[PDB]
RNA sequence: UUCCGUUAACGAACGAGACCUCAGCCUGCUAACUAGCUAUGCGGAGCCAUCCCUCCGCAGCUAGCUUCUUAGAGGGACUAUGGCCGUUUAGGCCACGGAAGUUUGAGGCAAUAACAGGUCUGUCAUGCCCUUAGAUGUUCUGGGCCGCACGCGCGCUACACUGAUGUAUUCAACGAGUAUAUAGCCUUGGCCGACAGGCCCGGGUAAUCUUGGGAAAUUUCAUCGUGAUGGGGAUAGAUCAUUGCAAUUGUUGGUCUUCAACGAGGAAUGCCUAGUAAGCGCGAGUCAUCAGCUCGCGUUGACUACGUCCCUGCCCUUUGUACACACCG
C-alpha cells in the first residue's frame, strides 16, 4: 500500500516528490537527477541520495516535480523534498525507529534538509529603491 | 573520525591538522559537523553573533570571493573559481589542497594591529592584539583582495591567481600580496607598540 | 606576451611548443596547467590555446576543459 | 531516451543528423542575418542553422502549440540599449519560420489543431532514436 | 607558420594590421564595420580562422572585388551605407576616404540650403534635438 | 481633452480603472469610493 | 628573541576605546597557569578564546 | 429535466460574503440539490499609489490604497424555477449575485 | 512616561503597547473540472519486444482525491520549560524543543504645542485687491517651456578576461487589459517580411483569452588573449517603418556606417546590519507614441558589526546664563 507525495519549499520554489514502491528510479521532471542543471549545484540535489545511499532507494521511484522559484531555489527545494519524502515514506512504511536513524543522519549533516527556510523577499519602501536602502541624500 | 565525505567527492577532509590551537576553534575543518560536500549553502548565518566561526572555511572564503559589484551576487561563479583553484592546488603540490587553503589562512593572519585608542582624556593611536576571529576574517578578505588585484587587467585568470597566492603564502614566502600586507600591518603595530 | 599576434612567427609552428618548451615547463611540477603557465611560460593565449588542441593529438598530456574554457596540463605519465 | 540524455549532446547529435539524414531546401539568406534584432554579429557557427533546427526540434518534442511568436520569445534575449538600461528583446521571426517549414517538409513536425506546432508521430521516432544513439 | 607573414598590409591604403583576423582587421578601413567585414569575408569565401598577414594576394583581390562590386553578389541593398542617395540614387558602400568626402557633401548641401540642421553644424552645438544646459 | 469627474483639472489624473479624478480629488474622496487603506 | 605566547580570555572586562572599538579582557597564560595579565584585544572575542600574544609586558589598566 | 445552473457571487467584505454564500448553500442542502461549492477564486487586489501631498514638497511620501474583490462561485444542478424557489431569501449587504445558465 | 517600586501625592486622559495588513507554519477542517495531482483506460516513441519499464497526449460515475494551487475559519508563540544573573520584583543572558525565541519580519495608524514650513498653479475651498470686451476671460495658428561660455543635484552606461560576442540550456512574482465599430485594449495562431513592422481567422470584461507569464543575471560550448582591443558606445551621415491631423529643434524603433571621452577616479560625501547591500530583469503609473524616473514584484546573494559617545544629532536629570525672533542670541 505504498504511496506518498511529499514536498519541500524555498524562497518560492516548491518541489513535490510522489513515490511508488518501484525499484530504483529517481527522476526530476522526467529527466534523471543525474543531470540536474546547476552543474556545480549538482552535488546539492544528490546530498540526500549520497548521505543515505542507493541501498535505501532500491525500493522506491521518485518522480519529483518542481514549479516556480528560481534556479538555486529549485535546487534547494529538490534537496528538501527528497529528504522530506524519504523521511515520510520510512516513517509510514518502514518504521518509526528505523526512520529515526535517517533523521539523525540528516539533521547531523545539517538541519535545513528537512525544515523550510522562513526567509522571503521583503517589500520595498518608498523613498529609495531597495528593501533597506534609500536614495542618495544631498544637502546642497 | 567517520568521514566518507569529500568535497567535490575527491578531496578528503580527514588528515586535516591545524597547528594553531588558537584557530582550531575558529577553523571549520576538524570536527564531524562542519564537513560539507560543496562550499555553497543557503545558510541562516549572521542572525546571531559569532555564528560565523562555524561556517565552513571554504564556503566562507567563497563568500569573500564574490566582490566588487559586477561580481556581487553570484556565488555559483565563486564556487566555480574555487573548484578550478582548488583543483590546480593539487595539480601543483600533490598534497591536500584543503591543507594548503587552511595553512595559508593561518599564515596570512596578522597577530598585532594598531587601533586608534585614547586614554585618560586624550586620543592617539595605539597597538592592540588580534582576536582570532578577526584574524581569520582579515586573512580571508586579504588573500581574496590579493588574488583579485593580481588578476585585474591581467590575461592570467582568477582561479590561478588565487592558487598562486595561496601556494606561496602557505609556503610562507614574501611573494604574496597577502603576506606583504600582513607583515606591514604587523610592523606598523610593532612601531606603535 | 604578444601571444596571438605572434601565432604565425614560424618558430611556434616549427619547434617552440613542439616539445621544445613544454617538455620542460611541465617538469617543475610534472603537471602544470596550460592556463596556469599562461604566465609561467609568460606567453599568453590563443597561440597557446591552439597549441594544446595541437598537443592533445600530439599525444603528450591529459586535459580538462570546463566553464572558463579552463584547460590544464600533465607532462608524460 | 531523449529526456534521459544530457540536454546539449542531443542537440550536437541532432545537428549533424538532419545534415546527413538526406537533405532538404535552405533559403539563400541564411548567411547574412543576426537572427535577432538585439544581437551584434551573425552567428560564429558555420552550421548554426542546423543547431537552430535541432534545438527547435526538441522544443516541439517536449511541448505542443509553440508559435511563430513563441519561438521569437523563447529565443530573444538581453538588449543592451547603449547608455540606456538593457531590456528584453524578442528574436527575429523569419529565421524561426523557415526552420519550421524545414522540419515540416521533413515531416519532423506539423501544424496543430487549436493552433501551434506539434511533433509528428514519426518525427518522434526520429528524435528518440537519434537520442538513443548517444553516450 | 608565417613563412611570409606580413605584419601590415596597406589594403586600400588604411594600414590593415597584420595580426588580427581578416574579420576584425578590415574594421580599420573607414566603411567596414564588424558586420560588413564579416559579410565581406563570407562573400569573398575566405578561411576565417586566418590572421590577415598569412592570407594570400588572390584573397586580397577578391576582398577588393566584393567591396567595389558588392551588389553583384546579391548582397542586399541594406548593408550598404549610402542607401537611396540623392546625388544619383544608387546604393553604394562608401569607402575609407570617400566616407569623409560624402560626409562633407551632405554637410555642404545643408550649409548652402540654410538648414537648421546645417547651421547647427556650422555653430558646432549638438544637432539632434538634445538638451544642452548640462552636456556638451 | 480629459479632466476630473470632480474638479475639472487636467493635471495629475489617475486614469487607471477609469477613476478619471486627479490625484488629489482621489485622496479627498478616497475612502468613500472604497479604497480602504490597510496599507 | 621574543617568542609568542598564547593566553585564554577568561572574562571580558569591558568594551573600551574612544569609539567603542576595543574589547578589554583578561588573559590567563596557558604556559604557566597562574599569570593573569590584562590586555586590549581587537575584534569580536568571547570567553575562553586562545589568543596569540606577541609581547607579554604590555598590559592595559582598568579603563585604559 | 434537472438543468445545470451556476451562481456567480462577489463582494468587498470577507464576513459578509461568507455569510451570503453559506445562506445559499444551506438553502441548497435543505432542498437536497446536487450542489458543488462554494469554490473560492483568487482575490483581485486593486491598488493605487498616490503622492499624499497636494502640492509637491517635503519628503516624497506616498500612500497605497487597495480594494480587495473576492470571487466565489457555486454550481447547482437544478431547474431555474427551483432556482427562483430558493434564491429569493435575504441577501446580506454589499454582496453581489449574478446567476448564469450554463451548458 | 514600558514596568517593579519609591512615594504629598490620589485617581484618571491621549501618546507607547494594544489594534489592522502582507509574509512565514499546518500531509489538521470547508470545498474546488475557471485550479491540480493520483490511478486506471486507451492512444504515440523507445526498449529480453509478446506482455512489461520509461517519457508523452486524450476523455471519464476514478477517488474512502486536495500534497501541489486558490481562500475561508481556526490553531500556533507566551519567553512557556531549564539554567545562571537579578531587591531572586520588573526583567535579562544562555540551552533543548518548535516553522517561528531582535515584539518573528515588514509596514499602516500615530499625541499636545507648533513652523509665519509647502500649496490661492487641485477644486463652482476661499477674504481682500486687480481685470470685466479694445478682457490677465475663453477659443484658434504658430513659437516657447527643450534655447547654451559655465556651476550644482538624483541617475543611466563603462573603464574589461570574476569579461565581451556567438550557439545551446531553463527558472519567477507582482500585476494589466473602457462598444475599444464593424475585432476593438491585452494580444494567441497562420502567412508576408533580414528588421522594422504588415494581412488573415480568432480568444478574454479574465485562476477561463493573453500567460500554466519560456525574464535576465547566472549555466555549459567556442570565439577574442592585456591591445582605447572585438571594453566603452557618445557624436554624426545615409535610408525604412510604426503612433499621431501634424515628428521641424532629430517622437520612437530598426539597417548600415562614424568608434568620441573613459586606465578604479582630487578635496570631500551617500546609503546600508540579512534574503539585507549589491547584481539582474519584469509589471504598473505616466501613455495616441515617448521610462535613463517613481511606485511594486521576483532571481542570484554576500563582507563586516551585535558595539560606543569619538563626530553629527535626539530624550531625560543636575548645572550656569547679561539669551527669549532663545547662541544663526
Ligand atoms: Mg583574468
Ligand atoms: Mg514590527
Ligand atoms: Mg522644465
Ligand atoms: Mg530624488
Ligand atoms: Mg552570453
Ligand atoms: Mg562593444
Ligand atoms: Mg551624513
Ligand atoms: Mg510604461
Ligand atoms: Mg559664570
Ligand atoms: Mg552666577
Ligand atoms: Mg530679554
Ligand atoms: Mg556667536
Ligand atoms: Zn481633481
Amino acid at each position: 500500500p505504498g504511496t506518498v507525495q511529499c514536498f519541500g519549499r524555498k524562497k518560492t520554489a516548491v518541489a513535490v516528490a510522489y513515490c511508488k514502491p518501484g525499484r530504483g528510479l529517481i527522476k526530476v521532471n522526467g529527466a534523471p537527477i543525474e543531470l540536474i542543471r546547476p552543474e556545480m549545484l549538482r552535488l546539492k540535489a544528490f546530498e540526500p541520495i549520497l548521505l543515505a545511499g542507493r541501498s535505501r532507494f532500491k525500493d522506491i521511484d521518485m518522480r519529483i516535480r518542481v514549479r516556480g522559484g528560481g534556479k538555486t531555489s529549485q535546487i534547494y527545494s529538490i534537496r528538501q523534498a527528497i529528504a522530506k519524502s524519504l523521511v515520510a515514506y520510512y516513517q509510514k512504511y518502514v518504521d518509526e525507529a528505523a526512520k529515526k536513524e535517517v533523521k539523525e543522519i540528516f539533521a547531523r549533516y545539517d538541519r535545513t534538509l528537512l525544515v523550510a527556510d522562513p526567509r522571503r523577499c521583503e517589500p520595498k519602501k518608498f523613498g529609495g529603491r531597495g528593501a533597506r536602502a534609500r536614495f542618495q541624500k544631498s544637502y546642497r | 573520525p567517520g568521514g566518507d565525505v569529500k568535497l567535490f567527492n575527491r578531496w578528503t577532509f580527514e588528515d586535516v591538522q591545524v597547528s594553531d590551537i588558537s584557530l582550531n576553534d575558529y577553523l571549520a575543518v576538524t570536527s564531524m559537523k562542519h564537513y560539507t560536500f560543496l562550499p555553497h549553502s543557503a545558510g541562516r548565518y549572521s542572525a546571531k553573533r559569532f555564528r560565523k566561526a562555524q561556517c565552513p572555511i571554504i564556503e566562507r572564503l567563497t563568500n569573500s570571493l564574490m566582490m566588487h559589484g559586477r561580481n556581487n551576487g553570484k556565488k555559483i561563479m565563486a564556487v566555480r573559481i574555487i573548484k578550478h583553484t582548488m583543483e590546480i592546488i593539487h595539480l601543483l603540490t600533490d598534497a591536500n589542497p584543503i591543507q594548503i587553503i587552511v595553512d595559508a589562512i593561518i599564515n596570512s593572519g596578522p597577530r598585532e594591529d594598531a587601533t586608534r585608542i585614547g586614554s585618560a582624556g586624550v586620543v592617539r593611536r595605539q597597538a592592540v592584539d588580534i582576536s582570532p576571529l578577526r584574524r581569520v576574517n582579515q586573512a580571508i578578505y586579504l588573500l581574496t583582495t590579493g588574488a583579485r588585484e593580481s588578476a585585474f587587467r591581467n590575461v592570467k585568470t582568477i582561479a590561478e591567481c588565487l592558487a598562486d597566492e595561496l601556494i606561496n603564502a602557505a609556503k610562507g614566502s614574501s611573494n604574496s600580496y597577502a603576506i606583504k600586507k600582513k607583515d606591514e600591518i604587523e610592523r606598523v603595530a610593532k612601531a606603535n607598540r | 606576451g604578444k601571444q596571438k599576434e605572434k601565432v604565425n612567427n614560424a618558430v611556434l609552428f616549427d619547434q617552440a611548443t613542439y616539445d621544445k618548451l613544454l617538455t620542460e615547463v611541465p617538469k617543475y611540477k610534472q603537471i602544470t596547467p596550460s592556463v596556469l603557465s599562461e604566465r609561467l611560460r609568460i606567453n599568453g593565449s590563443l597561440a597557446r590555446r591552439a597549441i594544446k588542441d595541437l598537443m592533445e593529438r600530439g599525444l603528450i598530456r591529459m586535459v580538462s576543459i570546463h566553464s572558463s574554457q579552463q584547460i590544464f596540463t600533465r607532462a608524460t605519465n | 531516451t531523449v529526456k534521459d540524455v544530457n540536454p546539449h549532446e542531443f542537440v550536437k547529435a541532432y545537428s549533424a543528423h538532419l545534415k546527413r539524414s538526406g537533405k532538404m531546401e535552405l533559403p539563400e539568406w541564411v548567411d547574412i542575418v543576426k537572427t535577432a534584432r538585439f544581437k551584434e554579429l551573425p552567428p560564429s557557427d558555420a552550421d548554426w542553422y542546423y543547431i537552430r533546427a535541432a534545438s527547435m526540434a526538441r522544443k516541439i518534442y517536449l511541448r505542443q502549440g509553440i508559435g511563430i511568436g513563441g519561438f521569437q520569445k523563447i529565443y530573444g534575449g538581453r538588449q543592451r540599449n547603449g547608455s540606456r538600461p538593457p531590456h528584453f528583446c524578442k528574436s527575429s521571426g523569419a529565421v524561426s519560420r523557415n526552420i519550421l517549414q524545414e522540419l515540416q517538409k521533413m515531416g519532423i513536425i506539423d501544424v496543430d489543431p487549436k493552433g501551434g506546432r506539434l511533433i509528428t508521430s514519426q518525427g518522434r521516432r526520429d528524435l528518440d532514436q537519434v537520442a538513443g544513439t548517444v553516450p | 607558420a608565417g613563412e611570409e607573414f606580413q605584419h601590415i598590409l596597406r589594403v586600400l591604403n588604411t594600414n590593415v594590421d597584420g595580426k588580427q583576423k581578416i574579420m576584425f582587421a578590415l574594421t580599420s578601413i573607414k566603411g567596414v564595420g564588424r558586420r560588413f567585414s564579416n559579410i565581406v569575408c563570407k562573400k569573398a569565401d575566405i578561411d576565417m580562422n586566418k590572421r590577415a598577414g598569412e592570407l594570400s594576394a588572390e584573397e586580397m583581390d577578391r576582398l577588393m572585388a566584393v567591396v567595389h562590386n558588392p551588389r553583384q553578389f546579391k548582397v542586399p541593398d541594406w548593408f550598404l551605407n549610402r542607401k537611396k542617395d540623392y546625388k544619383d540614387g544608387r546604393f553604394s558602400q562608401v569607402v575609407s576616404n570617400a566616407v569623409d568626402m560624402k560626409l562633407r557633401d551632405d554637410l555642404e548641401r545643408l550649409k548652402k540650403i540654410r538648414n537648421h540642421r546645417g547651421l547647427r553644424h556650422y555653430w558646432g552645438v549638438r544637432v539632434r534635438g538634445q538638451h544642452t544646459k548640462t552636456t556638451g | 481633452s480629459r479632466v476630473c469627474r470632480v474638479c475639472g483639472n487636467s493635471h495629475g489624473l489617475i486614469r487607471k480603472y477609469g477613476l478619471m479624478c486627479c490625484r488629489q480629488c482621489f485622496r479627498s474622496n478616497a475612502k468613500d469610493i472604497g479604497f480602504i487603506k490597510y496599507r | 628573541d621574543t617568542q609568542v605566547k598564547l593566553a585564554v580570555v577568561v572574562k571580558v572586562m569591558g568594551r573600551t576605546g574612544s569609539r567603542g572599538q576595543v574589547t578589554q579582557v583578561r588573559v590567563k597564560f596557558l604556559d604557566d597557569q597562574n599569570r593573569l595579565i590584562m590586555r586590549n584585544v581587537k575584534g569580536p572575542v568571547r570567553e575562553g578564546d586562545i589568543l596569540t600574544l606577541l609581547e607579554s609586558e604590555r598590559e592595559a589598566r582598568r579603563l585604559r | 429535466v434537472q438543468h445545470r445552473i451556476r451562481i456567480t457571487l462577489s463582494s468587498k467584505s470577507v464576513k459578509n460574503l461568507e455569510k451570503v454564500c453559506s445562506d445559499l448553500v444551506k438553502g441548497a442542502k435543505e432542498k437536497q440539490l446536487k450542489v458543488k461549492g462554494p469554490v473560492r477564486m483568487p482575490t483581485k487586489v486593486l491598488n493605487i499609489t498616490t503622492r499624499k501631498s497636494p502640492c509637491g514638497e517635503g519628503t516624497n511620501t506616498w500612500d497605497r490604497f487597495e480594494m480587495r474583490v473576492h470571487k466565489r462561485v457555486i454550481d447547482l444542478v437544478s431547474s431555474p424555477d427551483v432556482v427562483k424557489q430558493i434564491t429569493s431569501i435575504t441577501i446580506e449587504p454589499g454582496v453581489e449575485v449574478e446567476v448564469t445558465i450554463s451548458d
